[PDB]
DNA sequence: TCAGCGAGAGA
RNA sequence: AUCGAGAGG
DNA sequence: TCTCTCGCTGAGCCTCTCGATG
């Protein structure tokens, strides 16, 4: 959520 | 006036090409008064005039004797700007190893060798890199690929 | 009412309704009481110096029979007082003397008597003092030390909530803080195995150190067991040792021998030695009193005296601790409870750096004493000073905890010495601190305020001290509270803690009680355990004290703050201590109460010591007559008080005082005699009244921009003064020295005429940037000290220092060694008074009372002739200061009080402003828009109840020029200071003279003061009821013309008074422009300070803003002829003076630089021009 | 020259970190020289060697193996491997950014008589910025010999070098930036006009792009030299290219606050005004009735009016007819440029209604008209704003009679519960819920009483007849135009504060039941404290992740640049609306 | 490390290039000047 | 300090 | 010319 | 193959002021 989900989605982080 | 830059590993013969000076054995520049000593880090005769068209001595002050160099002194006369450019090299007395090429997570001074990182430091530290310098001598690189 | 003398002056109106049952105590006792608990005598060893002596010593040498000792010790008197160390330039200390004893014992016999002693006197260096406000000058400088907030030596037990082992298990663990020592903690892990780190180092297994303390496998299960289960006991402690190595006790020892110290030899002579000075030592180990206390609490153990080290069993405990609490039956603590973390002030400070450099000594004693002497050393030759002077002046000077102290009002002032920090050795850091301790806890409450705090990487981690906060014995803060006993409310006030306050349940201080304290409702509002709700009267046992309990000092100066939103209470908070001293001190009409408290405790003004009678009044000093009740058996009775004019602060403002009382009047102890900065009549004054509207003005208000009359600049209620300090300092240098002769060459006659022969500026010269003030050759050239750049203004102060080794000239004899007269003259004039008046005492022994004074003026002559010790290479230094006068214009900040600032957009001539139905035009004209967003609203109903302050001040003022009879201006002030709804305030006029009632209403006629504390303030009802009695409408609204053409207004307009303040952000000082300059010397690109005459800093996010604009030949110029490219700039220089916009650029030199430097770094890099 | 010693005040000398680490390896190298001859026995010359490994290690990187070496202070010293590397190396801080001339700093305030493409520059700073313009211009005309002459002529200044400033930056652009500068737009172009004072001037409609207001912020002024650099700074970044995001396809230039508020009032309409019933000639009759004081602006009238439009290939054909409007309306028709309907005035102008004004004139009839526009506009709201005497008063906040009732009944439901929980009948973690639902119940009626009064407070005598209208209420007025005010502000002023969360996030049970008018007490407003200092919070230390974040998303694109115009490819994306749960959120149109 | 031990070699194509050494872009008003430059070898 | 991701461990 | 302390947008 | 210690890497932008130590 907010700006740590799109800082995980570009730095294509694993789940 | 080009059009691409270019970057490789460094010799011995290189580094002495681009130097202008000795072995420096000195170690201040000279606190006492502002003529630093010679053969040192800073130094007048190696890395050029410290004022514009005058030499150290003095005896050598205006223009169209430039180009020569002074007899008595010998010092070059030429602009300051120079001191910005000209390098220098320390010859050593023992061989010493590059901190780059041997701290890193891949290091590649121990790469092309089979010893551990521990093993090498150990060897390093001695508890002066000869072996280092000699293993990687002989070693064959065609044969081992 | 009123009843001192300074007070009944001016009166001002109270809606207070609920009374007051404890006073504001004294602002500054933090400071004085934490010096004085470390520089006074104890006649026990409790506290900082004599507890410090009682530490280090007694030393002896190795059985070498001889030792010294220490018995008393003694503070010096100062060579100098605070203003002569200011006006010097050096520290105002005090020195340290001590008496101590040697004794040598007989040879062979150690209870042997010694044979000889001797005794002596030794000095220990220099003690810096504090000052009567709470300050230190170190070098003619006044700094603060600030208070820090740390948490508490002692054990705890903490954990962690889904950080690390995501498959969902919570890893408890322990912590052991000392005072001074290495730490301990025990941890679990995911395996439920007991680990152990100390130091924060490598986690070695727990029971290792069990078998350093001489156990077996049996005795632990013994201890650790009475059997397992799967919630009562676990099988932590056997799992755990059946998966640890090594056994034995030697075994266990060299391996956390090995684990602390990596490599070397394990010996066994020096192998038990780590861990016994390890925290079973006490010269490198101390739990403390504090310490001590929360580690037996923590335990419950019934005991509070212990011993300063740890010890086996309470090793044992604090497992069995942790194990419990593993084993679901114990509690983990908060860590941001006010109960953990305490407060370290300046006096535990010092003695903790005078413990530091003590023991640097101690060991070179005992050096000395092993060579061993017959009786010839003697205690002086064995002692030196220097290593613990040093550490004390390295504090007092260079700590990050003693700052420049904040000096542009008495608030700000006052503010810095009651602020307290997380930060500083043994504290946080700004980037470690995360999110929960920057936080409001819920024990916050009535100790640290929840509104003031920064806005910057500090928010949270910086806070003020609340009004009634106090400090216990340990350091935790604590806050009163009213007994309640049968269920009534008495008058005895308790102080509670943190920890202790939890247990009881307390009532909100707005509750209503009857005649005898009962409360009135059948249920009270409380709170209890941290939270609030509803209970019956026969449960409560405590009460607030006062409605303001839980703000600082600066928040419960806003007016109508409850009717506010919390960002701008911070922001008016915050802004108030940025105001700026005009040149006439005006009240507020509407204010709270404290401003008196601040005044007086804040040291600016002048205070009576005793009552008595003006004698002589003078705009530069102030004598009275003592009373006979308050008089000595031989003393004159004369008390002389002479005042601070136009000297600069810190900041560079002003500072002044002048008198406001006349000659012949009476005085009690405890009045204002004269009035400093911000002041007035003994009120804290910051800003000024100004008649303003809300209504939006052709787009000149457009957002948060400010329209001002030229009518306020006419009358100079901003104007403001400043002073500034330069310096000419002449060096020994070789190839010839400095000049200070007036001849300088090529140099106009035009310009040595404004200096004197001397070449140094005459007193009273008028100047402007660009001038000389100095004429100065370097051998000549010309180095002449001149003004900078826009300063313009007058000298008004020159100093000369010169070394004993130089002539003097002539203005080092009109200006330097008249100084020197003046301050002889000023001290003769001073003696005189006394003597004269002695003198006829006495002509109604002589020669006695004549040497004395004789020796008296010799003393002051001598200590005013003592030279000073200059900076080596240096002779003679030349100070001079100027003033300015600066006014406002567009591009200045102001603001009010509830966090609603602008900037000044325009000066309007005053036929264009609007006006009212009898042509009087208004001050100012705010933006209606900016009110309504933010929650502001406390500047709405301030402005109404200004205008009904305004037009109670208009009907007493015509009463003055219709000369009219006292008893009709006393019926109506009566009326005025009796309307209320049930007020707490009475005033009588039938007890006051006829003079008295005309110098009241004579101090009224510009408005009536109203004070509405906070929470406690007026409603809206008492607000209408004022304006009625002032023939005003109720609504604050009325009908306005415009200027331009005459014509009405569509709507009525809110229009009243309000207080404004001037911040210090003029535009004066932030214009700045450069073309062409000085470049940097490696990297030939322009420096970068307005000081330096530089440039601005075009960055990576402009180059990115070009780039996405597509400017090719715009960035070429902006990286290649405006900067590093040396040939480039001159070429363009000379095309643009001929005409030619054209430019040729070529390589920067920091890519050259850079290239070197990769070469440098044993790398071939090149410029492939193939 | 690049590791230089700078002298000081006094004889000694400041000094260098890379001379010390020189040194230190030259007198370590060198103590082995004399050894080797003195023939040392090799317990000594195996120590050494390693001493000397160390010593390089210090001249290169350091702190890499521990043990960093340390000078007087208790610092480590920085190595060659320091210059190159981090915010404070060469990359970062000298090539990729720099200091630069012709460049200056001051404070900003507003000029409200500005057009759109000037801006109001100070002279003192304008004489010093241009500097060798005037000085080859007076050159040129002979009122100096040499550059001497020239520069004291300047200094000392006279009259004849103020028409020379005049004539220098007559056709001169300038750049102004705001230091942020988080998109393009953060630096624009303008025409200066030179001023009196000390403090810039900036137009009020290019604000918004700038994220500027007036209340301390300063702001940077560049001076292009080159006739390309004039005409890259004309033709690509001056402020009247620049009315389209490109981020989307929204407009950048927008009218806010006063002029909103003034082109609101100016066009709403009322009841049994004066003036009402008349007809009238045109927009130029309205104006006289107006300015004579015989009509109101919001008098109900007849007007004949003349429209153009479109007729096949972008002709304007004309026609005329009467229309039923009010006088404002009329009044303000005669700014709207010619092509556009009479219907897009005939009602209260908002926000949104001014937003869709200017685009639909950008996209009928182009760019040049829409400047003008756009400037009359600002002109009429900021004329218009002023006549009203628009104010605001404490009776202005108007609290609802019912209010009283609302909240002690639900005080009585919560009452109830606790009865149930004294004999065993609902779960202890039940009221908790029950509770929350009572009091958010009574928000809601509390918060729709008070709008539904707001709304309509107005009641009006037709002709011996009652009836109702929308209010002229200040607080209602500045909350419907769009100008200032979201409804959730004006609860929290006239209705009902609401309910607060610890700092852990649990919601507190009891609400506050005050308002901003009536004000809280000691416990409400220290409840009220968390949430304000955890959004400052919030606010301080969030910045730096988004810098970061922009700062890899431009290193990893920054090379991208169309280079062709076909690549004949045929693959591609099939685009489909996005509906989830049942309701569309994204259409299948703004897609593609 | 890498660059050194594989002898790279730089071919100045990109932006942040041209801007360290201080040319023009390629591109805006510079592409055109950069097509040249191909056109030129 | 706090995440993040290798690198080098082993049962 | 770094190191600490604060301040403004 | 699948957990578990062990570590260097990185952390928004532009202005202003003071002192102490080079
Ligand atoms: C503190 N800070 C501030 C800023 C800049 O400052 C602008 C607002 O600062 P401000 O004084 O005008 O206040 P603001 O307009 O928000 O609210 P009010 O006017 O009081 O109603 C903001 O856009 C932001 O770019 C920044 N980039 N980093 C910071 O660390
Ligand atoms: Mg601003
Ligand atoms: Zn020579």
């Amino acid at each position: 959520g907010g700006l740590p989900r799109v800082a995980d989605l570009f730095e294509a982080r694993r789940p | 006036e080009f059009d691409a830059i270019k970057i490789a590993l460094a010799s011995p013969d290189m580094i002495r090409s681009w130097s202008f000076g000795e072995v420096k054995k000195p170690e201040t520049i000279n606190y006492r008064t502002f003529k630093p000593e010679r053969d040192g880090l800073f130094c007048a005769r190696i890395f050029g005039p410290v004022k514009d068209y005058e030499c150290l001595c003095g005896k050598y002050k205006r223009l169209k004797h430039r180009g020569v160099i002074c007899e008595k002194c010998g010092v070059e006369v030429t602009q300051t700007k120079v001191r910005r450019e000209r390098m220098g090299h320390i010859e050593l007395a023992s061989p010493t190893a590059h901190i780059w090429f041997l701290k890193s997570l891949p290091s590649r001074i121990g790469l092309l060798l089979d010893m551990p990182l521990r093993d090498i430091e150990r060897v390093l530290y001695f508890e002066g890199a000869e072996a280092i310098q000699a293993l990687l001598k002989s070693m064959d690189l065609e044969q081992e690929c | 009412m009123v009843y001192s003398y300074t007070e009944k002056k001016r009166i001002r109106k109270d809606f207070g309704k609920r009374p007051q049952v404890l006073d504001v105590p004294y602002l500054l006792s933090i400071q004085l009481d934490s010096f004085q608990k470390f520089i006074e005598q104890d006649p026990e060893g409790q506290y900082g110096l004599e507890a410090a002596f009682r530490s280090v010593f007694p030393i002896q040498s190795y059985s070498g029979n001889s030792e010294l000792q220490y018995v008393s010790y003694r503070l010096g008197e100062p060579v100098f007082d605070v203003q002569e160390c200011q006006i010097r330039g050096v520290t105002y200390s005090a020195p340290l003397r001590v008496k101590l004893r040697l004794v040598i014992y007989e040879r062979e016999a150690p209870e042997g008597t010694v044979k000889d002693i001797k005794e002596q006197e030794v000095y220990m260096g220099e003690i810096p003092l504090m000052t009567d406000n709470g300050t230190f000058v170190i070098n003619g400088t006044e700094r603060v030390i600030v208070s820090q907030l740390h948490r508490s030596p002692g054990v705890f037990f903490d954990s962690d909530k889904g950080k690390t082992h995501s498959s969902g298990k919570v890893l408890y663990n322990a912590r052991i803080i000392p005072y001074r020592g290495s730490w301990l903690d025990f941890e679990f892990d995911p395996k439920d195995n007991l680990f152990v780190r100390i130091d924060r180092r490598r986690k070695l297994p727990a029971t290792i150190i069990l078998r350093a303390l001489n156990y077996t496998t049996e005795q632990i299960l013994d201890l650790f067991f009475e059997f397992t289960n799967d919630l009562d006991h676990g099988p932590y402690i056997s799992e755990t040792l059946r998966v640890d190595p090594t056994n034995d006790r030697l075994s266990a020892l060299v391996e956390i021998y090995r684990m602390m110290r990596p490599g070397e030899p394990p010996t066994r002579e020096a192998a038990e030695s780590l861990f016994e000075n390890l925290f079973f030592s006490e010269d490198r180990y101390d739990l403390s009193a504090v310490g001590r206390m929360k580690f037996n609490r923590s335990l419950l153990r019934e005991e509070i005296e212990g011993s300063g080290i740890l010890s086996k069993d309470d090793i044992i405990d604090v497992m069995k601790k942790l194990i419990d609490i593993r084993n679901g039956k114990g509690e983990v603590d908060d860590i941001d409870h006010l109960g953990n973390r305490r407060i370290r002030s300046v006096g535990e400070m010092a003695e903790n750096q005078f413990r530091v450099g003590l023991v640097r000594v101690e060991r070179a004693v005992k050096e000395r004493l092993s060579l061993g002497d017959l009786d010839t050393l003697m205690p002086q030759d064995m002692i030196n000073a220097k290593p613990i002077s040093a550490a004390v002046k390295e504090f007092f000077g260079s700590s990050q905890l003693s700052q420049f102290m904040d000096q542009n009002n008495p608030l700000s002032e006052i503010t810095h010495k009651r602020r307290i920090s997380a930060l500083g050795p043994g504290g946080l850091t700004r980037e470690r601190a995360g999110f929960e301790v920057r936080d409001v806890h819920p024990t916050h409450y009535g100790r640290v305020c929840p509104i003031e705090t920064p806005e910057g990487p500090n928010i949270g981690l910086i806070n003020s001290l609340s009004v009634y906060a106090q400090t216990n014995e340990y350091g935790f803060l604590e806050t009163p509270y009213r007994k309640v006993t049968d269920g009534v409310v008495t008058d005895e006030i308790h102080y509670l803690s943190a920890i202790e306050e939890g247990n009881y349940v307390i009532a909100q201080a707005n509750s209503n009680l009857d005649e005898e304290g009962h409360f009135v409702e059948d249920l009270v509002t409380c709170r209890s355990k941290g939270e609030s709700s509803l209970f019956s009267r026969d449960q409560v046992d405590y009460m607030d004290v006062s409605t303001q309990q839980v703000v600082s000092v600066g928040a419960s100066l806003i007016p109508f703050l409850e009717h506010d939103d919390a960002n701008r209470a911070l922001m008016g908070a915050n802004m108030q201590r940025q105001a700026v001293p005009t040149l006439r001190a005006d009240k507020p009409l509407v204010g709270t109460g404290m401003e008196r408290a601040v005044a007086v405790d804040s040291g600016v003004t002048a205070v009576a010591k005793r009552g008595g009678v003006v004698q002589y009044v003078d705009a530069s000093r102030i004598v009275i007559k003592v009373n006979e009740d308050e008089m000595y058996p031989g003393e004159a009775g004369i008390d002389i008080y002479n005042l601070t004019k136009y000297t600069r602060s810190n900041q560079n403002t002003c500072i002044n005082q002048m008198p406001c009382v006349s000659l012949g009047e009476p005085v009690e102890r405890g009045d204002v005699l004269a009035d400093g900065p911000s002041t007035d009549l003994g009120e804290l004054a910051l800003g000024q009244n100004m008649r303003v509207a809300f209504m939006p003005w052709n787009g000149y208000n457009f957002e948060d921009s400010i329209l001002v009359s030229e009518r306020v600049v006419q009358e100079d209620r901003f104007t403001t003064i400043h002073i500034q300090e330069l310096a000419c300092v002449s060096r020994d240098t070789k190839l010839g020295p400095e000049e200070i002769t007036a001849d300088i060459p090529n140099v106009g006659e035009a310009a040595l005429s404004k200096l004197d022969e001397s070449g140094i500026v005459y007193i009273g010269a008028e100047v402007t940037g660009g001038d000389i003030l100095v004429g100065k050759v370097t051998p000549v050239k010309d180095s002449s000290l001149r003004v900078p750049n826009g300063v313009s203004g007058t000298v008004i102060d020159v100093q000369v220092f010169t070394r004993d080794g130089v002539e003097k000239d002539k203005r080092a004899l009109e200006i330097e060694e008249m100084q020197l007269k003046q301050a002889k003259k000023d001290l003769s004039e001073e003696l005189q008074i006394l003597e004269a008046g002695l003198f006829s005492r006495i002509r109604a022994q002589y020669d006695e009372l004549k040497h004395e004074f004789e020796k008296k003026l010799e003393a002051k002559r001598r200590k005013i002739t003592q030279g000073d010790d200059l900076a080596p290479g240096v002779l003679k230094i030349v100070k001079v200061y100027l003033a300015v006068k600066r006014r406002i214009q567009p591009g200045d900040k102001m603001a009010g009080r509830h966090g609603n600032k602008g900037v000044i957009s325009k000066i309007n001539p005053i036929e264009d402003m609007p006006y009212d139905e009898n042509g009087t035009p208004v001050d100012i004209v705010l933006n209606p828009l900016g009110v309504p967003s933010r929650m502001n609203i406390g500047q709405i109903l301030e402005t109404h109840l200004g205008m009904a302050a305004k037009g109670i001040g208009d009907k007493i003022n015509a009463m003055l020029k219709q000369q009219q009879e006292v008893a009709k201006l006393r019926e109506f002030i009566q009326r005025a200071y009796d309307l209320g709804a049930d007020v707490r305030q009475k005033v009588d006029l039938s007890t006051f003279s006829d003079e008295e009632v005309m110098r009241l209403a004579e101090n009224l006629r510009k408005g009536m003061p109203i004070a509405t504390p906070v929470f406690d303030g007026a409603k809206e009802a008492e607000i209408k009821e004022l304006l009625k009695l002032g023939d005003l409408p109720t609504s604050g609204q009325i009908r306005l013309y415009d200027g331009r053409t005459g014509e009405q207004f569509e709507r009525p307009v809110t229009v009243g008074y309000m207080y404004m303040l001037k911040l210090n952000h003029l535009v004066d000082d932030k214009m700045h422009a450069r073309s062409t300059g000085s470049y940097s010397l490696v990297t030939q690109q322009p420096l970068g300070g307005k000081a330096q005459f530089g440039g601005q800093r075009f960055g990576e996010m402009e180059v990115w803003a070009l780039e996405a604009y597509g400017a090719a030949y715009t960035l070429q110029e902006m990286l290649t002829v405006k900067s590093d490219d040396v040939n480039g700039r001159t070429k363009m220089y000379k095309n643009i003076v001929d005409g030619n916009h054209q430019m040729e650029p070529g390589m920067p030199e920091s890519f050259n630089v850079l290239l070197k430097e990769i070469r440098s770094l044993g790398i071939n890099i090149e410029l492939e021009d193939e | 020259d690049l590791r230089p010693l700078v002298p000081l005040d006094g004889g000694r000398f400041a000094t260098s970190d890379l001379n010390d680490l020189y040194r230190r390896v030259i007198n370590r190298n060198n103590r082995l020289k004399r050894l080797l001859d003195l023939a040392a026995p090799d317990i000594i010359v195996r120590n050494e060697k390693r001493m000397l490994q160390e010593a390089v290690d210090a001249l290169l990187d350091n702190g890499r193996r521990g043990r960093a070496i340390t000078g007087s202070n208790k610092r480590p010293l920085k190595s060659l491997a320091d210059m190159i590397k981090g915010k404070q190396g060469r990359f970062r801080q000298n090539l990729l950014g720099k200091r630069v001339d012709y460049s200056g700093r001051s404070v900003i305030t507003v000029g409200p008589y500005l057009r759109l493409h000037q801006c109001g520059l100070p002279k003192k700073m304008a004489l010093e910025l241009f500097k060798p313009f005037i000085y080859g211009k007076l050159e040129l005309r002979g009122l100096a010999t040499t550059i001497k002459a020239a520069k004291k002529m300047v200094e000392r200044e006279e009259a004849v070098v103020w028409d020379i400033l005049d004539e220098v930056i007559r056709e001169h652009p300038v750049l102004l930036n705001r230091a942020p500068t988080l998109h393009r737009l953060g630096i624009q172009a303008f025409e200066p006009v030179l001023i009196e004072g000390k403090a810039i001037q900036l137009h009020p409609l290019v604000c918004a792009a700038y994220n500027a207001d007036f209340d301390g912020d300063q702001m940077a002024v560049h001076v292009p030299l080159t006739l390309e650099a004039q005409l890259e700074a004309r033709a690509l970044m001056m402020s009247t290219n620049n009315i389209l995001s490109p981020a989307n396809g929204e407009p950048i230039i927008v009218p806010s606050q006063d002029v909103v508020l003034g082109l609101y009032y100016m066009t709403r309409d009322c009841v049994n005004a004066k003036g009402e019933g008349m007809v009238l000639t045109g927009p130029k009759e309205a104006e006289r009735l107006y300015r004579s004081g015989l009509a109101s602006l919001h008098a109900r009238v007849k007007v004949r009016i003349t429209e153009y439009e479109k007729d096949a290939n972008g002709e304007l054909v004309a026609k005329t007819s009467l229309k039923d409007t009010t006088v404002g309306r009329a009044i303000l028709w005669m700014i709207v440029p010619k092509g556009l309907p009479y219907s897009i005035v005939n009602q209260a102008l908002g926000k949104k209604a001014i937003s869709k004004m200017l685009n639909t004139c950008y996209r009928i009839l182009g760019l040049k008209p829409t400047v003008i526009f756009a400037d009359q506009i600002m002109y009429t709201g900021f004329a218009y704003a002023a006549r009203s005497g628009a104010s605001v008063g404490i009776d202005d906040m108007v609290i609802p009679e019912k209010k009283h009732e609302i909240i002690s009944e639900a005080e009585a439901e919560v009452a109830e519960i606790q009865e149930q929980f004294q004999s065993g009948l609902v779960t202890a973690g039940e009221r908790y819920n029950k509770v929350i639902d009572i009091w958010a119940a009574a928000n809601d009626r509390v918060s729709k009483a008070m709008m539904d009064n707001l709304q309509t407070e107005t009641v009006i005598n037709r002709d011996g007849q009652e009836e109702k209208q929308v209010s002229f209420n200040s607080i209602y007025m500045m909350a419907d135009s769009g100008a200032r005010g979201s409804a959730a502000q004006i609860r929290q002023l006239a209705g009902m504060r609401g309910l607060m969360a610890k700092p852990d996030g649990s919601i507190i049970e009891t609400p506050i039941t005050a308002n901003f008018r009536e004000g809280l007490n000691v416990l409400q407003y220290f409840i009220s404290t968390h949430g304000a200092r955890k959004g400052l919070a919030d606010t301080a230390l969030k910045t730096a992740n988004s810098g970061y974040l922009t700062r890899r998303l431009v290193d990893v694109a920054q090379d991208l640049v169309v280079t062709e115009d076909d690549c004949g490819t045929h693959e591609g994306i099939m685009m489909t609306p996005v509906i989830e749960g049942g309701d569309v959120k994204e259409p299948l149109r703004d897609r593609v | 490390t890498e660059a050194a031990v594989a002898g790279k070699r730089d071919e100045l194509r990109g932006l942040k290039e041209n801007v360290i050494v201080g040319r023009l872009i390629p591109a805006g008003t510079g592409y055109a000047y950069h097509q040249d430059r191909m056109r030129r070898r």
